[PDB]
């Protein structure tokens, strides 16, 4: 059966830490056939436990801390509770008998299979009260710790190799040239070879283990983000836009590769250009001195040029998404744009919009120029100011030629860290905007779900008792004292006009409205005690605007679940009649739905839909206006399949058009928020002057 | 390696339709109020940068010349 | 070195198993240490064995 | 034709600046031989014999050099970009006008993807012809005169750069192509995965009102893995790829180091003039090692442009006809009129005879393949009858501009794609230059005024992707406004009030009595209850016009097909 | 603590079946009901919220 | 104000030929005039009379006679760009930007 | 010295934040517990409490012993520059005694 989820309810009742087994069958159970290995340890790892399998022997059950989980290779489990050893006596916790019990040695030893799951648990101070900052990157991070120990130790042998290589120049220019010696030239020139190769394999292998590191965490961090994501409640998306929130989304990279490749490279670059520059002042302080008078140059050059240079490229990549949004749009519109002759406005729009972009592209490179020359122009006077310096030096002394040639190479070397140290300064900043923008998405509430009853599988029973509901604490009373009682096998009906109050009863089957008075409940059980997600499930809601996924039909139609068999989806697709004109296709159910609106109609794609929501077998459908935007043809033949649609289901059929509803079993009249009539089609429209029969009139 | 030839052909016989299809000479103020996409199109470049192009190239080749007396 | 993504590279990086992997490891954990110690095994070979000439003004 | 040709009409149009962009790099080029030339003669001339005075000329001489070479770099990187800039308006400008040009047949029978990524090729192109892919072969064209005085230095040290030019060349040729197939298949993957995250959240709603969300994380779970995967492998890729560049460069210089030692030990060279070597080297090497992305474009961008002129080798049935025919009155006429799809498909429309007048509202009814609607695309000069002629004010269309007919006939569809701009943008697309009051207008007789006026931004609101922000009946209504916002004489409803909800179509219908003042209307719908105050309700089977009258004279006999139709739909 | 945490504070771990029990043999189901966080609410401190 | 782009230049009538019409002649009485179409081959300019309303076509002796020297040429320049900025010290970059010389 | 400490300071404040947050939770505890000590005794709820207090001080422990650390290696790394300098002032000053001055 269950055992994982017994288990595991069981462990988290003995260390007092909150667990929902429903959910947890929910996020770690999706297809079935109870939990598993992994899933057991990711839904224990979610309960905030700390669990691994280890391997230990008969023996050493005498030093690990109980209970702990026995895992059978080949289903049923046990709970070891207690070992004994006065009486050689293993007290264990039967999950299928459901009570303690104590067995022996050679019973344990015919049970015991070498492998046990330990389990603890410690405190913790998060919860949701800390702002969203760069902490929520710091645990995904320091998690590889050795990794980023072993670049920085690469790092620094890379330079040293860097610094040591000058030396070895000056040596060569310095002995083997004044001293016609054949015997230290080849003995540097193994060196320089030596050092040059593992210079270069040690600069590979850094980049690869901080490449695979990095990939982990960037892994890490956008599933988890993409969890926070889906969690979050409706209310949150109503109000957002789609491309703010996607943009917030892609967001982190950024802020990842600011955390993981500019801190690190940061940190090193200060320390090893302090190191440079006490050698370069051991070889000759004037020098040292007019490098270091350079220093201030580069930073307020960089520091002055990286703000506009920055508006430039931002101003530069929205007109190009402009241009190619509108680029894609006129593209997929051409039917539209000659079926009129609206060209010339088009060629027009285009040519602004291309004349814009390509200015915006000419700035940004002049302005990239500008900046690369005067970077380049403030080492060439250091260039010079040192060459005089040194052959003045040389000349006279304190200098042979070879350290002048150190002190260049080293010079030339160390220009590049005092810059990205002033760039870096901004970035900080850069990196801020970016985190508080994406705190609009990771620092909203996730919308959990903490004590529900656990309900048994549903049945059509729904029954309204005094509900009151408002969309606003001050917006008025949409639902005054609606009461209401669906049987199950009931196909119903609910007409009106607008602003009836017809529109939510959709929204108050499932949980997505909370009534002000009273309590909606499925079966006698009040819906405010029940998991949604449990309840989302069971309910098969169609609305007049689905949206289908880009995956293939078969997907489209099996979201629920992909592991499942295939002739239900064409039992699913016959009983709403989609069919048809899935088996005329050319691939069949495997056809691509396309990107927006290619090849599928909007009355097959609504018919998709519903074959989508009855693939299961939901005992609660609710049409919420899903024949209301359809052509004839499939109007027509869903109302013809509707017969055969509400067979063994509690069908609700909320429609502003009364003629739908004809063959109904119930026809509930709504006329703001109360219940004013109701029976059947007939009895109601035998009345001269009741509200049913004004509205047949009047629509027809 | 009869991609090169007949780029070479195509060269020759539109450089013999030479100054046929040049735009039109144009002040700066007719330039400036053009259409989008033609202002940009038929403005050259300009005056200055090229004057001050010619100038350094000009002073390198007489300090060369002047240099091998 | 031109095959494209196998299944194993792909679930090397699945986040369920690197979620499970706690305090992980590089992919080769003694290649950086191994180079260094060839580095400077290489380096003293080279220092006790090369011979460097006396020069005397 | 469009191919590597067409620019050598725009080289030759910018001949002047192309050639001073040339002989402004063969300057760089003597000013980068000039200053190794420097140092070489310092080194010699100055540290042997005291030179004060010498090194003090050096020293300004080679500052001027420098500030010289900075200006005149920038100068060439200021004027090579004006001319590419040029260059691309150019090409995009003829690119959309030849695009926009083509006929409905060659979009049908494609992809809207394919398509706009055969267009989007331009936008590579740009970049390929806007930053350092074209000036970096002036370098390699122009390092001959670096590589003749490297050879006048020394003939043995410089054949091993020669030497190690083709070693260069082999493994960047060996390197490319898989570096090009993983980013490739990065893109396609970030593609997907960009595509699969705006999917979800445009979709939110449908999938919390299911228990989707493990499926979604399951899927999206996989696509970040893949994708990151193919990122790790182009890391890996790229920094081989540069570190075997680094270990050749290393390698060659180490040489160079030991053969130049032992020349100057021996004699033939000095020290100044090896480090002017060297110098020398490194200035040949650099710019073949930046060539490497260089081999990788001038491959690419031949497909680029193959595909890009695969869209641009198509006919663009330019129209040289046009009698200078007048604005229309509202009077269509059909003369036997037969038409088929294609010429081995059977016939939908056989001989009808139709004749319309000014002011009339006419309405068009039939069941499926009655064939009527292939008249909307009749009228306007889509469909090409084989027999007969469709001729409005007595004038042949098959002789006529169709854009000008096209302009003065409004129709709407059932579909109605609508711009991704405000929603005056929309209504006011024909003409933007057009006063607000006629939108008005038209908004009010299309009844759309109401719900724009309780919009966030009124007219000014943006109706999203193709229309996202409205329902399906505000659209439909925006699209009749729309139709409607000019004075058109013909108008045509071709299932235009069948696919919408109520309260939507209660409002066409209300307004139908306002839209059809002074214009010839043709109502095509499948339902029978949106002609019933039609001054002429036609029902046609099979391309024949079976019957014509009121709707009280057809329905009062019992054996009319239209009684039939009418008790089926009720 | 929450409500279902009080009244479970003798056994922290508890089902809500006898949560749901207890409350209606208390008379406290309807009050604790009717409240918007159900058997979730906060009492502050001491009970303060009650 | 309407983000066009105008100014008026003295443009002789030999050089009329070369620039972007429609651009409107003004006169010191208020009788301007719009110009369109300046038509070479037959000396004939498509005037919009702003007076009459309508467009006329003209020959060259009158244009010469209406005609005194100064035209405004009237380019279509609309900024794309929705931003307000803090009123700081960066405020004067602008202001010596525009005045450099 | 300037740096050494501007790269420590920043990640000694992190810990201490965590060790603050360890010790108000701890104390919101405590008073609560003893406060309520009557209920504490009438429900027979002491291991669960002692639990409580067992978890809440192994992190609180946790939390300080990390901070010790980190300063420990703090002051280490200061004395390791001071020993440096006094090195380099010991070569540089023997020299500079040998040879006068
Ligand atoms: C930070 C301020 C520290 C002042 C450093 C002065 C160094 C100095 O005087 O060296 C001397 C240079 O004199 C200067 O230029 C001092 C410039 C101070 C500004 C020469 O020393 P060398 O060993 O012969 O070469
Ligand atoms: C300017 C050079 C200053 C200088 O040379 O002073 C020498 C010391 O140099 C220095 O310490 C000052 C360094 C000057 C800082 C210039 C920094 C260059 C950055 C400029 C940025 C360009 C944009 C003293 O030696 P001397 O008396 O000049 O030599 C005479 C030979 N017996
Ligand atoms: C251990 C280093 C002792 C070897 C002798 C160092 C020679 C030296 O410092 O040169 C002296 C000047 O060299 C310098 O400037 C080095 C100054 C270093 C300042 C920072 C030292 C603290 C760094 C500790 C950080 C540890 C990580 C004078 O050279 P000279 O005798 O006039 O020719």
């Amino acid at each position: 059966i269950d055992y994982g989820l017994y288990a595991l309810e069981i462990l988290a009742q003995y260390h007092n830490v909150s667990v929902n087994p429903e959910e947890i069958k929910h996020r770690f159970d999706t297809d079935g056939t109870g939990l598993g290995l992994t899933s057991w340890l990711l839904a224990a790892k979610s309960l905030e436990l700390k669990v691994k399998q280890v391997k230990k022997t008969i023996d050493r059950l005498n030093f690990i801390s109980l209970p702990a989980l026995v895992w059978r290779e080949d289903g049923r489990h046990f709970i070891l509770t207690k070992v004994s050893k006065e009486a050689n006596r293993y007290l264990i916790f039967d999950l299928e008998q459901r009570n303690p019990r104590v067995l022996e040695q050679s019973e344990f030893e015919a049970l015991y299979q070498g492998h046990i799951i330990l389990i603890a648990s410690r405190s913790s101070v998060t919860g949701k009260l800390a702002k969203f900052d760069f902490t929520w990157f710091i645990p995904a991070i320091i998690k590889y710790r050795k990794i980023f120990i072993e670049t920085l130790v690469v790092s620094v042998f890379l330079q040293l190799f860097a610094l040591i290589t000058p030396l070895f120049f000056q040596v060569v220019m310095d002995k083997v040239l004044v001293h016609r010696g054949f015997s230290t030239l080849n003995v540097i020139t193994v060196a320089l070879s030596v050092v040059v190769v593992f210079e270069i394999i040690l600069s590979g292998l850094r980049t690869y283990i901080f490449a695979h590191s990095t990939s982990r965490i960037d892994v890490e961090l956008g599933a988890k983000l993409f969890r926070h994501l889906l969690a979050l409640p409706i209310s949150y998306f109503e109000s957002r836009r789609v491309g703010d929130t996607v943009a917030r989304v892609r967001e982190l990279d950024q802020i990842r590769n600011f955390l993981t490749g500019q801190a690190l490279t940061s940190v090193l670059d200060l320390l090893f250009s302090f190191i440079f520059f006490a050698v370069m002042w051991y070889y000759s302080p004037k020098l040292t001195l007019v490098i270091l008078f350079s220093l201030p140059c580069y930073a307020a050059w960089s520091v002055f040029i990286s703000p506009i240079l920055r508006r430039r490229l931002d101003d530069k990549f929205s007109r190009n998404a402009d241009n190619q949004s509108f680029l894609v749009e006129s593209v997929t519109a051409i039917n539209t744009i000659k079926a009129m002759a609206v060209s010339p406005q088009m060629t027009n729009i285009w040519d602004k919009q291309l004349a814009g972009y390509v200015a915006a592209g000419f700035k940004v490179t002049v302005l990239a120029t500008i900046g690369q020359q005067g970077i380049q122009l403030i080492q060439k006077t250091v260039m010079i100011i040192n060459l005089w310096l040194g052959a003045h030096l040389v000349i006279s002394g304190d200098l042979s030629i070879g350290q002048l040639i150190a002190f260049n190479m080293l010079a030339g070397q160390i220009v590049a860290p005092v810059i990205r140290l002033a760039q870096i300064w901004q970035d900080f900043q850069q990196v801020g905007i970016s985190v508080t923008r994406l705190g609009d998405v990771l620092n909203s509430p996730t919308e959990s779900y903490h004590g529900k009853l656990a309900l048994p599988e549903i049945n059509g029973n729904i029954t309204f008792r005094n509900i009151r509901f408002r969309y606003k604490p001050d917006s008025p009373v949409i639902l005054d004292n609606i009461n209401l009682s669906i049987k199950q096998g009931e196909v119903i009906g609910i007409v009106g006009r607008s602003g009836s109050g017809k529109s939510t009863l959709t929204k108050l089957i499932q949980r997505f409205y909370i009534p002000e008075n009273g309590q909606v409940l499925i079966d006698g059980h009040d819906l405010a005690l029940a998991d949604p997600n449990w309840l989302r499930r069971q309910v098969g809601v169609v609305l007049q605007d689905n949206v289908l996924l880009n995956r293939s039909i078969i997907d489209n139609i099996s979201l629920a679940n992909p592991g499942m068999s295939v002739e239900k989806v064409i039992y699913a697709a016959k009983l709403a009649g989609a069919h048809d004109f899935i088996s005329e296709l050319r691939e069949g159910y495997n056809t691509i739905v396309g990107e927006q609106g290619a090849g599928l109609s909007g009355g097959q794609r609504q018919r998709i839909a519903i074959a989508r929501a009855l693939v299961n077998n939901p005992k609660i459908l609710i049409f919420d206006e899903a024949t209301s935007a359809l052509d004839y043809e499939s109007e027509h033949i869903i109302m013809r399949n509707m017969h055969k649609i509400c067979k063994g289901r509690t069908v609700i059929i909320i429609a502003h058009r009364l003629s739908t509803v004809k063959n109904a079993d119930r026809i509930i009249v709504m006329e703001k928020g109360k219940i004013v009539e109701q029976g059947k089609h007939k009895e109601l429209l035998s009345e001269p002057e009741s509200l049913y029969s004004y509205l047949y009139q009047l629509q027809s | 390696s009869e991609f090169l030839l007949r780029y070479k052909l195509v060269w020759s016989e539109t450089w013999k339709i030479r100054k046929q299809l040049d735009t039109p000479v144009r002040e700066k103020d007719e330039n400036e109020f053009l259409p989008a996409h033609l202002e940009l199109i038929e403005t050259p470049v300009s005056r200055r940068p090229r004057l001050v192009a010619y100038f350094i190239m000009g002073f390198l080749v007489i300090a060369v010349i002047l240099s091998v007396l | 070195l031109d095959t494209p993504v196998r299944e194993k590279d792909e679930n090397e990086f699945l986040p369920a198993h690197l979620e499970l992997i706690e305090t992980p490891v590089s992919r080769r954990p003694r290649l950086v240490a191994y180079f260094i110690m060839g580095f400077l095994v290489i380096a003293v070979i080279l220092s006790v064995l090369g011979q460097v000439e006396i020069v005397a003004t």
